[PDB]
């Protein structure tokens, strides 16, 4: 199918505490392969999932040193930005950091990403075109002259053409038995009196694998988007993950109701109903 | 400076029977910054051992993590997460429902 | 597999 390769890095101030703290995670599409954490006793690269161990000491290396450079960098920049913005260093700052790879099924290159935010906000992001930069403020415009003199634009495009996708497609295939088997949502309806005048019908989706799901329920054909009450999709712990949504509805109004599922697991949508 | 108070769910790994070993998960997200302190409660009193994911992120840059421990589930046992974040005054505390 | 190139802000 499609899929995607995803690097997450967040680097948290703390003064009077020590450095900050780099905590890094390595994804691709809904599974965890890779982490590093600069407060582990032994702080390296460490596998996460079955189809990544199977990579030698030469690659555990590389990336251990590549994490542990990007937390010295991140010190670094969290410094810079404290001047960017006339700030003092008695307060805690965040870093953040995301770049990675879409591919689509014959496995070439449909978008890559590197973004950045500044205390929980936007701060400078590459461009669709992986050529041009968009700065949020006048802060990240200094940053942005900075890497248009450097060329930094061109290097990251040569990598998420090159090696993010080819990567990306070395582990899907090594990890073929999980990454490509899409787990299907194992669904019911459950019924929840309130009053004498109406109950919950609660839809539920449990058990499936990737994340994306469409659930929404209908009274009389007619979509109820502003009366379901649509719960964010969460892990189980077990690689799966589950999603429910709820209708108020009135006594003996029930048949009038269909939840609709959507997931790539499903060959067709489901429907289904209270089923006293 | 911008903050989000986080969202948070409390659930069981599998559907709840009584007497069967689970999951107890407590799911935090929607939240910056991404100092939380999270707690999984038995009767009241802290769970001891729990665990929990790395830190990561949404693409709107708010951050998400899963605290989580066994559990058998029992009639009267009750449990909870309690949460506490800059964003909020009190810590926050959400009974598990099996229901939910 | 990381990116190795690390752009100061």
């Amino acid at each position: 199918g499609s899929h995607s390769m995803r690097y997450f890095h967040t680097s948290v101030s703390r003064p009077g505490r020590g450095e900050p703290r780099f905590i890094t995670v390595g994804y691709v599409d809904d599974t965890l392969f890779v982490r590093f954490d600069s407060d582990a006793a032994s702080p390296r690269e460490e596998p996460r999932a079955p189809w990544i161990e199977q990579e030698g000491p030469e690659y555990w290396d590389r990336e251990t040193q590549i994490c542990k450079a990007k937390a010295q960098t991140d010190r670094e920049d969290l410094r810079t930005l404290l001047r960017y913005y006339n700030q003092s260093e008695a307060g805690s700052h965040t870093l953040q950091n995301m770049y990675g790879c879409d591919v689509g099924p014959d496995g070439r290159l449909l978008r890559g990403y590197h973004q950045h935010a500044y205390d929980g906000k936007d701060y400078i992001a590459l461009n669709e075109d992986l050529s041009s930069w968009t700065a949020a403020d006048t802060a990240a415009q200094i940053t942005q002259r900075k890497w248009e003199a450097a060329r930094v634009a061109e290097q990251l495009r040569a990598y998420l053409e090159g090696e993010c996708v080819e990567w990306l497609r070395r582990y899907l295939e090594n990890g073929k038995e999980t990454l490509q088997r899409a787990d299907p949502p194992k669904t019911h309806v459950t019924h929840h009196p309130i009053s004498d005048h109406e109950a919950t019908l609660r839809c539920w989706a449990l058990g499936f694998y990737p994340a994306e799901i469409t659930l929404t329920w209908q009274r009389d054909g007619e979509d109820q988007t502003q009366d379901t009450e649509l719960v964010e999709t969460r892990p189980a712990g077990d690689r799966t993950f589950q999603k429910w949504a709820a209708v108020v509805v009135p006594s003996g109004e029930e048949q009038r109701y269909t939840c609709h599922v959507q997931h790539e697991g499903l060959p067709k949508p489901l429907t289904l109903r209270w089923e006293p | 400076m911008i903050q989000r108070t986080p969202k948070i769910q409390v659930y069981s790994r599998h559907p709840a029977e009584n007497g069967k070993s689970n999951f107890l998960n407590c799911y935090v997200s929607g939240f910056h910054p991404s100092d939380i302190e999270v707690d999984l409660l038995k009767n009241g009193e802290r769970i001891e051992k729990v665990e929990h994911s790395d830190l990561s992120f949404s693409k709107d840059w708010s951050f998400y993590l899963l605290y989580y421990t066994e559990f058998t589930p029992t009639e009267k046992d009750e449990y909870a997460c309690r949460v506490n974040h800059v964003t909020l005054s009190q810590p926050k505390i959400v009974k598990w429902d099996r229901d939910m | 597999r990381r990116l190795p190139i690390f752009s100061r802000l």
